[PDB]
């Protein structure tokens, strides 16, 4: 699975990005969906971004990418987790709350390659 | 009262009342978690039984199951076993398949009305939990 | 709703990505389906690009527009008219050849998506 | 169509993300399903990442080719293989093991696809 | 040998064996009253198996659970609780879901074949005498 | 992940998990009887859950539980009897119930997929066994 | 029911013909399908016979029939449960391992006829 | 059609084998279902076997009967009686107790059944 | 598969039982339908027959291959032309007018089929 | 109360009317063998009614017919036109009936899995009928 | 033009027919009872045929042969089970009336597609029931 | 056979029943020719009963129908069926004729075959009406 | 006049034209068997264009192809899968099998719904399995 | 595309390619006639790949193949396919020209299109016909 | 068994003959690239056959297919009729068989979820001996 998370730049963190990363792949792991190396993530640190029209803001949104052929519960549990790392490595940012949000989404999988080099 | 709604919240019962169950066979800790269990399982019956005309469990009482599994995961090392090593651990076995039987009639009512999403994660995580805890009772 | 947008590092706008993106939220909200505060957009400048097969130099922008499933075709279609027609004025141009620009309008599903507010 | 590739910091290519991205774009023309100037493709570099718990030095090559729907399974699996391809014969190494590479074939709803040429 | 016939009856011996359990649980009174729910409701599964060629429970059986019924009421004061309060509640518990799920088999097979309406009847007052039961046991 | 496959590795699933309460219950003979009889239960399961990728249990096993049943004929003298008799025989009621279950969750599958009609026969033997042996109980 | 056992002539068995059939009919009645009084089972040895088309081979085979109405657990489970009788009543023949197998065949239930004399 | 008689060894017939089948193949041609000369009939003594597991001298006589298919279940039905009466008027007792004597009617497959005259 | 050939006794073949046998268990096996050492053929005499209702003297062979089911048509219906060429080939005469000679090919339940081998 | 139950007794009953009426129109020994036969006709349509719950006619009618059967195939030369005589008219139109009596028994049978005796009995019956009009031709 | 439309009236018409052969074989009385019989089975015809666009049976109809039954109920005395056909007379009324039932049975499937015929299948009914008492009166007497 | 074919011989042969029945009950010129119609229905029931693989009546078989209601119609002036014993035999059969022809129209619609044998017992139930009215009259 | 009466001549008609293609690349004897293989599809093609009316091919057909088969299968060796096409002329026979195959299919629906067609489908499975071993035969030799 | 509409494009583009074997086995005269016919085939492909869109064949090319039709038929006087190996080819192309026509005619009657289409391969398959007897002959 | 499976061996099967006539109409090179696919194609229908118990090609022979195609269009002038010599008609009947083989391929992906790889490949081939047919013609 690909987790890609994305971060105004005028966010806080608790931790690192390296730090944060670690704990949502554990929390992805310990979901037991997936192999242990195949959980790829990265973090983004956005510099040029608006929320809404109005006021400083931050916002912090991840998407995971998975293998089709999952139910809805374990889409949802998926994305529960990783919803409740990420909202706790925030220390805040702006000058209203931090929105974290997560998409889980699935991807094809008939069409989806895969080799190592 | 359509038979699927019927069906997820009579299932849901017999779960609350198996956990009840083994509740009296736990230690101090486990039964105020499994209490916490029989709670949200009611919350989760109000939303089912009235189509989600009843708001259910919070997005907080999933984290706090999947902060019970970091915890028991970190102290459960297994190879294959068999379910009941001992007799307490026997009892969250069972809960544990009914967990999951509960959880295949949750998801038919997601699939066929758009709701309980939340409850068969939930649903989902417990049943997780559940296993963990047998584990741990054995190994203890 | 998020939206992204995506130009190469050629493509001369009109004005600043912030301002571009302000406008973007402009029409967005203006559909009437969004919240104000739920909009998030954000500009992305590509460094590492190519178009083609073809040696002529090119640019281009492209956004794309994940919002909640659950809306109809024309909600969707007009959805991306309206970013796009955004997105095309605020071109100047860029490389030897006409810009091209694009939106794609594309679902996330409703029910797994999670969000909470720290 | 779209293509992104996002690699590694750490890994190292036998040639430019240039050469790449242009490998990447003859591959997809010569497929037959695409105009030659609509082929769209950017290069990423990820400089914060992570793969797996086990703490092993790790690197990884990813792209997602997004194409208009309507085509059927051979044709978006065949994509998919090409570029595969391509981008594995590209890869040097990196880390301390092989490095993964994947491609996504997605398809992007048509109807509400806008596209203007500035 | 249709379907739903034989799932009504397999839920029903399910239903047996559980009350089977729980009747080594509780006092002399209460283990009467289980052992003429057993033998009722081999009765039932009698009539359901053969399609109604065989009688099964008389009116009599239906008055007799009611009067119990009204006997329990009168001493069970409940607000909301938790199933399970004590062990020996819980089996009943257990025992009263059980009788839900073989009364939602039941009426099933009444749907489709015509049969059952009082096995019906009996099985949900059954699952009303149960609840009652395992109250009474936390109570005293 | 078929519908049916997926209720029938539940269902097997549960019933593991009830005779692994039941081996608690019961002298070390039949608890070894039990634990081979969880073993085969998994192979059934892996089976199952493969949709006959994965090869079940050997025609040995099945030949194993006849061996047992008229081992256990031979001491068994029965008329009709309650379920649940002694409070080990009841257990091993319940769990030939479930058995009984799994069998036509079992079925449905081979049905529909041509699969388990092996695990099907070891199922319908093992609530023969199942019921022997609780008898067993209650006449020792 | 009717079982009928087809035996090779080079067959040796482990015991004789009516204990074999006694056994089978033990087999069977423990089933639970069938009433005691209605098993009736024959025996039947087989001098001119081929197997294959190559080696001196000898065979086992019986056919169980059975009113319909019944499952396939039931059925598989008949099978079975009379391969292995006779199966252990086979002490060898030939000068290879010797095939055992029983068919178990469903007849039609309403044209069945039957009487008492 | 072909019928097969079995009977015990220990049976005693009214009338010898010969005659049974005569009177066989009189009761099937007279259903108007078969021509003359097609039906075939056999009759067969057994000489090891078991009824039940009560030690009982028992005495049997059953009866096969296999014809093309095709027909429906008043004939097969009747066919079946019309058999079972005439082998149970031949049967003059065997064993300890009544005998038992059945007849199964059953289809052959139309399509895949060869027949040549030499 | 099984296959069984009965015979009227006062039917004469051309060869005898072992090689009838041996001829059939090759025309089955080059059907490519059997492994070798699968096919088990018997050859039955019968003693007690009556064919039709007529005084005249008559003779019969028949053969029933059974075989396990999942086969379509066209195979079974070969297997019993194939069968019954050999049967037919094979005889020299017998009775009073001309043998007739049949092949039934049934299936036997695939599921249910027990076997092992000592 | 299923329609095909419904429809089969109720051509059931048309059979045994027909056959009341034909029973006037032949001698004393024909005529006990069609008393007996509206006797078994009602046997059939308690079982068929009643959907297999009561108990039908036994082998021993079938039994019956088969016999009658026999005894009149060896005096009956076995084309001819229905109704050689007015008295033979009676059974040919019976004989009709009972077919289409059959055909509705048939449909109860494959339906509801009862009655594969009655058919028997009514295919029978056919038979004999058909006979019994042959012989008071010849006659 | 409607399938059932047209069974019903077949069948309608063969009961008329029979009825006209059954009243040659009974008295003065009986005959113009039957021939009563006659005219009311064309008025249910013209119904049905119509799909109710032209109007049937009255409900005086009906009303006559409740009036009739109860006269000949009162005349007819049975203990138990009787052949039909137990004199030639009563035997074509035995056949009538076996007739009228499956008149019955086709009326009943165009009321309950169609909504029409509720009276007509009353009428086809209570005929049923006369019929019957008929042929036992003729055996009685 | 599959279920309309049999229904359709069965009404078939059950009308020829009741011709054979109402013969005895007509004069010699009528008997001679419902003869003739008993024997043109054995054809149809051949054609119906075998799918069309057997001829069934000729096209001469109708014209024959057709000349003997012009010659009667000739002869015949609403009544009630059964104006005599003998005519009432006649509205029997005539009633069973369509009900012939009922089923054999549901045997051609589904299979195409039979359009003659309906158009024969169409022209039968017509001649039967007339034969009927001309006893009465006479 | 029946899709699968049509598309299974169709499909014979086309297996007779690669027949008849084929029997150019082979020798005077496998030419004569050819020949009679070509006219015997003919009969077939009567038998399922007229939907059983016409007559097929009589038994004596399968015998022959049979007795062929014998006869090659002893003059053919073959110890693993082998690529089509060894030879040019042996190319022609497997394309001709691929294609008795596809009417075998076609045959085969029709006999599944029509219930015609029985020997036939056998004749074409019989043939498929003789243009095989022709075909080795050719490479063998 | 919906299925038939890609089956028939399919078919037809087989079709073209045997023909285009089978002109290499004929006369100057044929291979031009056999060139026309696959120029034609291809604009009959453009029709029904874009369910009508695209206009098809005109009216002249079927009138063409019909004079070719006449043309031949008064050359050409039962026989198996392939008398000769050029003759063998056009027998090949002409079952395929009819398997073409199947599937082109499930097109028109799911769609609506391609009548004249399903007409000219009718066409074409007797051309092709009359053509591999010819060669026989010559 | 089921019927598309058989169907796309069929068909496969039938592809595969072809090709192995059209080899005996190129160079010793297009007729090694033959061969080579030949035995793809025999790989594929061991796994549609097998409804995916059995693996099917690698992505390897995928692979080696685009590296060859890529080599020829390189030297192909890419609207002409098929079969512009004999050797190259044999091509593009191979062509038009292989993409009847797909779509059979593809109807049992749709249904069962295999033979996604098959597929490709087949499409892949579909394109390599349209190519290889024009080398022909330009050769």
């Amino acid at each position: 699975p690909h987790l890609v998370i994305e971060a105004t730049a005028n966010l806080r963190l608790e931790t690192s990005p390296g730090e944060l990363l670690e704990q949502a792949n554990k929390a992805l792991f310990a979901s037991g969906q997936f192999g242990e190396a195949d959980i790829k993530s990265r973090f983004v640190t956005l510099e040029a971004y608006r929320q809404g029209t109005a006021v400083e803001r931050a916002y912090l949104h991840a998407c995971l990418s998975i293998l089709d052929g999952r139910d809805i519960a374990t889409r949802t549990l998926l994305g529960a987790s990783l919803c409740a790392v990420l909202a706790e490595a925030v220390a805040g940012g702006g000058e209203e709350g931090v929105q974290v949000s997560v998409e889980v989404r699935e991807m094809e999988r008939l069409s989806y390659a895969k080799r190592v080099v | 009262k359509d038979s699927p709604i019927i069906e997820a919240n009579g299932t849901l019962d017999e779960l609350t009342s198996f956990i009840g169950e083994a509740k009296h066979y736990v230690d101090e800790e486990m039964k105020g978690i499994l209490e916490e269990i029989q709670n949200d399982i009611y919350k989760i019956m109000g939303e089912i039984g009235s189509k989600g005309k009843i708001e259910g469990i919070s997005e907080e009482r999933i984290a706090w199951l999947l902060k019970l599994i970091l915890r028991y995961m970190e102290m459960v090392n297994l190879s294959f076993v068999l379910p009941g090593g001992t007799l307490e651990s026997a009892k969250l076995d069972v809960c544990r398949t009914i967990a999951r039987r509960a959880l295949r009639k949750v998801l038919t009512v997601t699939r066929e009305f758009g709701i309980g999403a939340e409850a068969a994660a939930y649903l989902l995580a417990l049943s997780d939990l559940l296993f963990l805890l047998a584990r741990v009772i054995e190994i203890e």
